[PDB]
DNA sequence: GCATCCGTGAGTCGAGGGAAGCACAATTTAACACTTTTGTCAAG
DNA sequence: CTTGACAAAAGTGTTAAATTGTGCTATACTGGGAGCCGTCACGGATGC
């Protein structure tokens, strides 16, 4: 059940694009936005704000 | 159950690695006509036929028994595939 | 074991002038009890030639040497006027139940194999009573009751069973080790 | 073997003809015997009087009468030549030229009407078929509550199926009553005005309820003339068409006033008059007369709706599942409906032909084209859902199939779109539809069976009989009555005690509107005829039904249909009393027409001399193959010179013993576990059953081959097949067909056929082979018919139909057809399915020798061993009581008739068991035998279990055990007794049609699909096993990646992969690595056909060609 | 379960003595039964444990073979150096497990000797064997258990008769009490102290309470008077059946629901052994059809959910 | 807040299921004497 | 290993015959017809 719920909670929604090309309200995967955020922090850019 | 199945499962970190090793050893045994076996003549698997006892034709049984004996080395990046096949052909012509 | 009826190719057919079909006639024949008076006799063929109108029974078979029909009153078929029954019944000697699909005996082209139940013994029971002898009261009284079709008497069947058990007990004599 | 009858309920009336629902309905539909001038306006006569006269409007085609001729061929000839048993239908028609006033009359051949056989079935294309009756919502006027909004009601006017649109009347929140037709809502005010209704009329009639009439007083259109109101309504119903008076009046008249397009039906009209308290002149919502529309039902419907909304005491909502609101379309009504559709198409053709051509020089024969009528009729009798392949495994199977009622079919519900409500057992099913008999699964509740005493009336409503009760005495007056009429009376139960005819019990269990109540004898108005009327024919054949759970009684009744006839079939020891009636009404057995003497008895015919002196010869159906392959033969049961009375049995039909239904064998059953061979419903049987040919059936298989015309030459059915030895052709006769009586095994030739080979040069290796052996390639190849794997038997019949034979309508290009009937005698074997009437079923898992089976102390072995653990979970205790009564009868040499819910009770069974023990132990005592030592041990154990009373003698304890149905049973393997007494009795067990012989199938390689190249499916096609999605999921969960890849590629559709794998295996090598499946290539090509660029890439995103360069343009 | 369940007697059941010789002598006189719980001097024992003291399982099973004692008789056995007081059936089960696993000590540590072997105990034994030994020995133990269970269920004498569905004497009294309470409720309703809905609820509660009491009475009768009853043994061991089905066979069928969902005021007071009436059978048909339709329409929903779950977590 | 539109609804198995002419121009096919090549048989 | 014919199976032109494709017919004719509720129920998404 936890595996299935983990699949259920796999996605997030953008609230503030920050210094990225994403759109506010866009739905993507949590891993993708986390990787994008860490990359943006790597070169000193505004992180993407997301919502579970 | 297969004989010594618990020991076979305990000899590897993942059961699918055990299956891969057994299948690859069985294919090696089939390709060279069981002449590359590490089993002594008293250890070769046998089947009862109307004529009499003969060598077991099932290579998976031979591979499992060989893996039980512990004279086989299994792992990743041991030897190059081409070199391994060439040396196995040279030592065991077929 | 086998039956051949003239002008009949298989058992799934009906004979003109005969009330019963060949399946029913074969079923009736399966209840025929034949006793061989010669121990060396292994196979007999009984010929039956009947013309209607009559009730052809087991007593209408032609007499054969060293062969007896233990149930002459067994009903075989009912022949209507204008009907004829010419048939040959091959009776073999054997042991156990051999289906017609196993032996497959056909004396001729149109012979019909018949499932053969060679066992003459119809029923066996045995009864144990609390007999007493002397001062001990735990003894057993054994009573074997044997019902047989009549071809083999119950005493003969008991003797054969005892001999078979003795022969099988002799198999424990020579150890192969 | 005497029969002892139990029960106290005296049935006043016998069971009605069980097939009357088919026979009477079709007789009414056809009316072939009543003279034309006395024919009533029903059935195809009604269809003729409805579609005719045909007027172009001065050509008028009037219908005067019709007649049905004798069938061209008899039923046997139709079956043998694959024909349809039908009668020619001619119509007498006159063409009137209104201009000249001249009439020309001639008889036109309208076609062929399929005929119903005496048993109630049809022969369509040589195959027996049954038209299953369809239950549906009766037409009429209904008033249902609105679910979205409480306190509101909606009125539905429903015509006959495909005979007009449903009419919805709903009081909207605004207050305007809205009429919904054809998904379109409009104000009912407009149509009500179109029907010549003014404001004062509405205020006077519907104005006595409240504001509801005020919602129907819109004066914006009341003053508007009826003509413009009609045009406005026409604009509402179909917007866009140019508003014209003629078109609009035609459309409205067709929608609500045309008898030829709107038909409320006789049942619908009757229900409308009964509910609304009015009298319809016709069967239409309105009448069109004097150039104006007159209302028939809209005002009464709206008045009832308004009064119901107001809350008058006398008006109530309608339960749409109430069986008084649900009606039955039998074979007659369905055939009449399809005949009317075909007649309407024919009328269209006749109208279009009289428009053209010389109106002066026209005859009724030229105008009438009967092809559409024949097309509609053949479509109904062949490709209809309700026209089902007849189920004739045994006579009970056909009897059930003729009494089945299906909610599905054209005009009914859908298997998946049907909810729980339509599938539930309504309270009105009591006595009309069997509650327990229904196919479990997707069709539960959708298909049911007519009750035993139930009959469908003229209008299609199922009626059940009740005995009139007046003043406390139950009279012999029986009233057949419907559910809506049944709801008005207090109906007692058939088991109510009676002192003669007076009701003796002070408290009577009764039903009031389906609810159980306790009433006084003076409050009872009707009584049930018998407990049998509640259940169908199949369920009435289950003794001790009151001790079986309904879920298992369902299974037992369903499996009674699947039992195969046996060569030694015998009627059950415990019967219910319907076996004789089932055999008699199935028309499988033969009975004497009147008193007489039998003149000739033969396996093929019975010739009887009746009292009047006429010789009557009845041929006997011998070894006939049913639709399911079972052998249906009649065996004579009389002798020459025997005196027979009227109705006396002459010959048993299939599955009948002396006129009693015999679906199986009566076997000695011990209820006890046995070495795990009884595990999970498995059954253990003795070899003695096979020795004396019990559960042995005869099955006939039909193999068909055709010799055809081909461009290369004609296929020849000949014995000279190229490249075959004499051993293969040994059993073939000179004509190339297998000789009758030959024993054929799988791979043996039935009919030898050679076909011309396609012109194609051989492969060079074949050419070199032929040159080496010096053998010239022949022009023909073996295409002969051989026995499929797992089949065979004895060739019992050969039928050869040739082109030009009388009545043989072969398809074009087919020179001849040969059919081989091969009969095999199947004995009971491991994997065969046995069952009993109480829902206990299982496959034979072990066949023991006689010396291994448990045996009685007298030496009698048991025949079947059943696992007791199947009893507690299933709660079918009727099998236990049947076993006890069977033990009693077995030792008493008698059979029993115990009717369901009124029959043998436990005290009676125990007294019978006391008599049985008396004989069974008196035999032992007279023979000079006491009590066994091992019997004493079992008695000691039993008194430790409290089964027998301590302190009694061993004989008395054995008697107690026998009265409990248990005996001291011995183990044939050890000779020691079973430690506890075992329930041993005689039980009736049926051998079902499901046999492992017809179900075992295996395949290595075989045919493949055309597109996907995957293996076909089905044992008949030698197909593979479907490895669906869930199996793939199981392999993925196991982690068997390579097994999954093999099943997906190497064994299904990798053409190169499968070829290489087979070649490697036959060479003793390991199968190669698989490749891309052909299904993926098909997927890619289809996606490309959808203009989608699907490209397979590599690690470096470069395209990878999976088509081997065969689709790349250079 | 049949071999590992012990016998209980009632003949003696309580007499006290001074010396074991007096208890024995009372046993040969027929005053006390073999398995009846008695007190010798201060301790509570049985005649079986004193009369039959076996030096090893071999002697106990030899005595069983000679008919001296049964597998269910509680006797004293010297096993693994301990003077156990168990039945030869339980000692036999211990030997079965020991020979299946080829280790006496581990098998002794794996089993619960002092209880009959129901489904749960056997499942725990299989799990512990899997933990301690592996797949091979667990499969061997499973095969041994299968063999011995089949053999003993065959030779034991389990059968289903009409009298095996014992009707408790308490059912008639409970039905009379329910009828009297129903008459009292009807009188109260005629007096107007309660409305239709609460009267219907009280009727339902009364009939549910009566059904529960009848179930308890059925199972109490089984566990007191017929501990080896086939229905009771099958239910207790977990082989087949549940208390509801045993009640329907032995007690009363109970309340049934209308097709709309409402329960009929009158229950089905007759069981399957007594036989339902036509009206009661028709009433039960509603629930049977409802259950069948529910099962028919539940498979599609379950399969569709399973496919959704597969396709969301397949990766 | 509701209205409308759309896609979804277990698996395996079997069993039978299976307005029309009429004239005329092109075009294709069949057939038919003739030249071939293609096998053979004869000796050198 | 070669010519030196030669029966024959194959290939090659025209032709008469079926076979197939196309045009044309002159009283006047000028907007279809099968539809038809146990409308399947219920979430998800769009969009007014
Ligand atoms: C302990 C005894 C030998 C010990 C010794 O050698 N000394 C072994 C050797 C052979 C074993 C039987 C057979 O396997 C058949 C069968 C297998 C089932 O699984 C369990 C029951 C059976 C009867 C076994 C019981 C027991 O386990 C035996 C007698
Ligand atoms: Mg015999
Ligand atoms: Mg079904
Ligand atoms: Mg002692």
């Amino acid at each position: 059940i936890e595996i299935v719920v983990r699949q259920m909670m796999k996605y997030v929604e953008v609230t503030d694009p920050g210094d990225s090309r994403l759109l506010e309200g866009q739905v993507l995967e949590k891993w993708d936005v986390e990787a994008l955020n860490e990359r943006l922090i790597a070169e000193g850019k505004t992180p993407v704000a997301w919502k579970p | 159950a297969e004989p010594g199945i618990d020991k076979l499962f305990g000899m590897v970190d993942s059961k699918y690695r055990l299956t891969v090793v057994v299948a690859k050893r069985a294919q090696q045994l089939l390709r060279h006509g069981f002449k590359n076996t590490v089993l002594e003549p008293e250890e070769r698997p046998k089947m009862q036929t109307l004529e009499g006892l003969f060598d077991d034709p099932n290579a998976v049984t031979w591979a499992m028994k060989e893996l039980l004996t512990g004279r086989l080395v299994f792992g990743e990046n041991l030897v190059p595939e081409d070199r391994l096949q060439k040396e196995m052909e040279r030592l065991y012509p077929v | 074991t086998s039956v051949y009826i003239e002008d009949v190719l298989h058992e799934f057919s009906t004979i003109p002038g005969v009330k019963e079909d060949v399946v029913e006639i074969i079923l009736n024949l399966k209840e025929l009890v034949v006793r061989f008076l010669n121990p060396s006799l292994q196979t007999v063929t009984l010929l039956l030639k009947a013309e209607g109108p009559k009730e052809v029974k087991a007593r209408d078979f032609l007499p054969v040497a060293d062969v007896e029909i233990m149930n002459p009153d067994l009903h075989i078929a009912t022949l209507e006027e204008g009907g004829r029954l010419n048939m040959e019944v091959r009776v073999d000697r054997g042991v156990g139940y051999v289906p017609a699909e196993k032996h497959g005996i056909k004396d001729r082209i149109n012979a019909i194999p018949v499932d053969a139940v060679f066992s003459p013994v119809r029923r066996v029971a045995f009864q144990v009573e609390d007999t007493r002898l002397g001062q001990r009261t735990d003894l057993d009284k054994l009573t074997l009751r044997i019902w047989t079709d009549g071809s083999v008497t119950p005493l003969e069947a008991l003797n054969q069973a005892v001999e078979i058990l003795r022969e099988h007990l002799t198999y424990f004599s020579n150890p192969q080790a | 073997m005497e029969i002892k009858r139990f029960g106290r309920i005296r049935e006043v009336i016998p069971l009605p003809p069980l097939t009357e629902i088919q026979v009477e309905s079709y007789r009414r539909a056809l009316q072939a015997d009543v003279p034309p001038e006395k024919r009533e306006n029903v059935g195809i006569q009604a269809a003729f009087r409805e579609t005719f006269p045909i007027e172009e409007e001065g050509l008028v085609l009037d219908f005067l009468e019709y007649r049905l001729g004798e069938p061209p061929f008899p039923q046997d000839e139709c079956r043998e030549k694959d024909l349809t048993y039908q009668a020619p239908l001619y119509a007498r028609l006159q063409l009137i030229h209104k201009d000249t006033g001249l009439i020309k009359e001639d008889e036109v051949f309208l076609g062929h009407i399929p005929l119903m056989t005496e048993d109630g079935s049809f022969i369509i294309n040589g195959a027996d078929r049954v038209i299953v009756s369809q239950i549906h919502r009766s037409p009429g006027v209904y008033f249902t509550p609105d679910p979205a909004r409480p306190g509101r009601y909606i009125a539905s006017i429903i015509p006959l199926p495909k005979r007009g649109p449903w009419i919805d009347l709903e009081v909207e929140p605004n207050g305007v009553v809205s009429m919904k037709v054809n998904k379109r809502k409009f104000p009912l005010v407009l149509l009500l005005r179109v029907l010549g209704y003014d404001q004062e009329t509405l205020a006077r009639e519907l104005g006595a309820y409240g504001e509801l009439v005020q919602g129907l007083m819109d004066e914006s259109v009341f003053a508007m003339r009826p003509e413009e109101a009609l045009i406005r309504l026409f604009t509402l119903l179909r917007p866009g068409d140019p508003p014209k008076r003629d078109k609009a009046v035609a459309y409205v008249y067709g929608l609500i006033a045309d008898p030829r397009r709107y038909d409320l039906g006789e049942a619908g009209r009757y229900k409308a008059e009964e509910k609304l308290g009015i009298r319809l002149s016709g069967r239409t919502l309105a009448r069109f007369e004097d150039g104006e529309f007159k209302d028939e039902v809209f005002l009464p419907t709206l008045r009832y709706l308004f009064a119901l909304t107001a809350g008058v005491p006398g008006h109530e909502v309608d339960d749409i599942d109430h069986l008084g609101n649900r009606r039955i379309r039998t074979v007659g009504e369905l055939m009449t409906d399809q005949f009317r559709v075909g007649l309407a198409r024919l009328a269209r053709g006749v109208r279009e032909r009289m428009l053209m051509g010389s109106e002066d020089s026209l005859t009724p024969a030229k105008l009438v084209n009967s092809r559409p009528l024949e097309a509609a009729i053949r479509e109904f009798f062949s490709r209809s859902q309700l026209s089902q392949f007849k189920d004739e495994t045994n006579p009970l199977s056909s009897l059930r199939h003729k009494r089945r009622i299906s909610a599905l079919g054209p005009g009914g519900l859908t298997r998946e779109r049907a909810g729980f409500d339509v599938r539930d057992v309504h309270r009105t099913h009591y006595g009309r539809i069997c509650p327990v008999e229904t196919p479990e699964g997707a069709n539960i509740g959708l298909i049911t069976s007519l009750a035993a005493y139930a009959r469908v009336d003229e209008l299609g409503f199922i009626r059940t009989p009740y005995r009139r009760v007046v003043g406390g005495v139950v009279t012999d007056e029986v009233v057949y009555m419907t559910a809506t009429e049944e709801d008005r009376y207090t109906i007692a139960q058939a088991n109510t005690p009676l002192e003669g005819n007076r009701i003796a019990a002070e408290r009577v269990v009764a039903r009031r509107k389906g609810e159980p109540v306790i009433v006084s004898p003076e409050e009872v108005e009707f009584m049930d005829v018998s407990p049998k009327q509640v259940f169908s024919v199949n369920t009435n054949l289950i003794p001790f039904l009151e001790h079986d759970d309904a879920n298992r009684a369902l299974m037992g009744s369903n499996m009674q249909t699947q039992a195969v006839p046996l060569i030694r079939a015998q009627a059950p020891v415990v019967m219910t009393g319907l076996e004789e009636r089932v055999v008699r009404d199935s028309l499988a057995a033969l009975y004497a027409e009147e008193d007489g003497e039998v003149a000739k008895v033969d396996g093929n015919r019975i010739v009887v001399r009746y009292e009047d002196g006429r010789l009557v010869e009845y041929p006997l159906r011998r070894f006939y193959r049913s639709n399911q392959g079972t052998a249906l033969d009649q065996r004579p049961r009389v002798v020459v010179g025997q005196r027979v009375r009227k109705g006396d049995l002459l010959a048993d039909g299939p599955a009948s013993e002396n006129g009693f239904l015999a679906l199986g064998q009566n076997v000695l059953v011990a209820i006890m576990p046995f070495d795990g061979y009884n595990f999970e419903d498995a059954i253990v049987i003795s070899e003695e059953l096979l020795k004396r040919d019990f559960y042995t059936s005869i099955h006939i298989e039909r193999y068909e081959i055709e010799a055809r015309d081909t461009k290369l030459g004609p296929e020849r059915i000949t014995r000279d097949i190229p490249h075959l030895s004499e051993a293969a052709l040994r059993d073939l006769d000179e004509e190339g067909v297998v000789r009758i009586g030959a024993e054929v095994k799988p791979g043996d030739i039935l009919v030898g056929r050679t076909s011309f080979k396609g012109e194609s040069e051989p492969t060079p290796e074949e050419r070199l082979l032929r040159s080496i052996f010096g053998e010239k390639a022949r022009d023909v190849k073996d295409t002969s018919l051989r026995v499929p794997p797992g089949e065979g038997g004895i060739v019992v019949r050969t039928v050869r139909l040739r082109r030009g034979d009388p009545g043989v309508e072969l398809k074009p290009g087919v020179r001849e057809v040969v059919r081989v009937y091969v009969a095999q005698k199947r004995k009971l074997q491991v994997g065969d399915k046995l069952a009993n009437r109480h829902g206990n079923k299982g496959v034979v898992a072990k066949i023991l020798p006689v010396e291994d089976m448990p045996h009685l102390p007298d030496g009698t072995p048991v025949d079947v061993i059943l696992n007791p653990l199947g009893v507690p979970s299933r709660m079918n205790l009727g099998q236990i009581l049947e076993t006890h009564l069977g033990l009693a009868g077995y030792f008493l040499g008698q059979r029993y008739i115990s009717p369901i819910f009124d029959g043998a009770k436990e005290p009676e069974i125990k007294e019978l068991l006391a008599q049985a023990f008396e004989v069974y132990f008196g035999k032992r005592k007279g023979e000079g035998f006491g009590v066994d030592k091992r019997e004493v041990e079992v008695l000691r154990r039993a008194e430790k279990l409290g089964l027998v009373t301590p302190g009694k003698t061993p004989e008395e304890q054995l008697k107690e055990l026998f009265l409990q149905g248990k005996v001291v049973l011995y183990d044939g393997r050890t000779g020691e007794p079973i430690e506890g007494p075992i329930v041993v009795g005689q039980m009736f067990i049926m051998k079902l049609y499901h046999m492992v012989e017809d179900k075992m199938h295996a395949r290595s390689t075989g045919p493949y699909s055309l597109i996907t190249q995957q293996p076909l499916g089905g044992k008949a096609q030698f197909g593979g096993q479907r490895f669906g999605e869930m199996e793939v999921w199981a392999l993925e969960a196991y982690g068997a990646a390579h097994t999954l890849q093999e099943m997906l590629t190497l064994k299904s559709d990798d053409i190169e992969g499968r070829n290489a794998a087979y070649e490697a295996i036959i060479k003793g090598e390991d199968v190669p690595e698989p490749s891309v499946p052909e299904s993926f290539r098909v997927l890619v090509k289809e996606l490309q056909a959808l203009a989608l660029d699907v490209q397979t890439l590599d690690e470096k995103d470069n395209p990878v060609d999976i088509f081997e360069g065969l689709a790349s343009k250079r | 379960y049949y071999i590992t369940q012990v016998r209980k007697e009632k003949k003696g059941a309580g007499l006290e003595f001074a010396t074991p010789e007096e208890a024995l002598a009372a046993h040969e006189r027929g005053e006390v039964a073999l398995n009846a719980p008695i007190k010798v001097a201060g301790r509570e024992t049985s005649v079986g444990r004193l009369k039959y003291v076996f030096a090893n399982p071999d002697e106990a099973l030899l005595a069983v073979a000679h008919g001296i004692v049964d597998l269910q008789d509680v006797v004293t056995v010297r096993y693994m150096g301990k003077r156990l007081e168990t039945s030869p059936g339980r000692i036999l089960f211990a030997r079965i497990v020991a020979e299946a696993v080829e280790d006496e000590k581990v098998a002794w540590e794996l089993i619960q000797l002092d209880v009959p072997q129901e489904k749960n105990s056997l499942k725990d034994l299989v799990y512990q064997a899997f933990l301690r030994l592996g797949m091979e020995k667990t499969a061997r133990l499973l095969d041994a258990l299968k063999y011995y269970g089949f053999t003993f269920s065959t030779t034991s004498g389990i059968t289903i008769g009409i009298d095996d569905a014992v009707i408790p004497e308490e059912k008639k009294q409970y039905l009379e009490e329910a009828d009297r309470k129903l008459l009292q409720i009807e009188q109260a309703y005629e007096m107007g102290f309660l409305t239709d809905r609460e009267r219907y609820d009280q009727i339902l509660q009364l009939w549910t309470e009566t059904t529960e009491k009848v179930t308890q009475a059925v199972f109490k009768n089984f566990e007191e008077n017929y501990p080896f009853n086939p229905l009771y043994v099958m239910a207790q061991s977990g082989a087949r059946g549940n208390p509801q089905q045993i009640r329907q066979l032995c007690g009363l069928r109970g309340l049934m629901q209308k097709p709309s969902g409402e329960t009929f005021e009158v229950p089905v007071r007759s069981s399957f052994r007594e036989g339902l009436t036509v009206l009661e059978y028709f009433i039960s048909s509603h629930g049977a059809r409802k259950g069948g339709a529910d099962t028919a329409l539940r498979t599609a929903d379950s399969g569709y959910l399973t496919r959704k779950l597969v396709d969301v977590t397949h990766e």
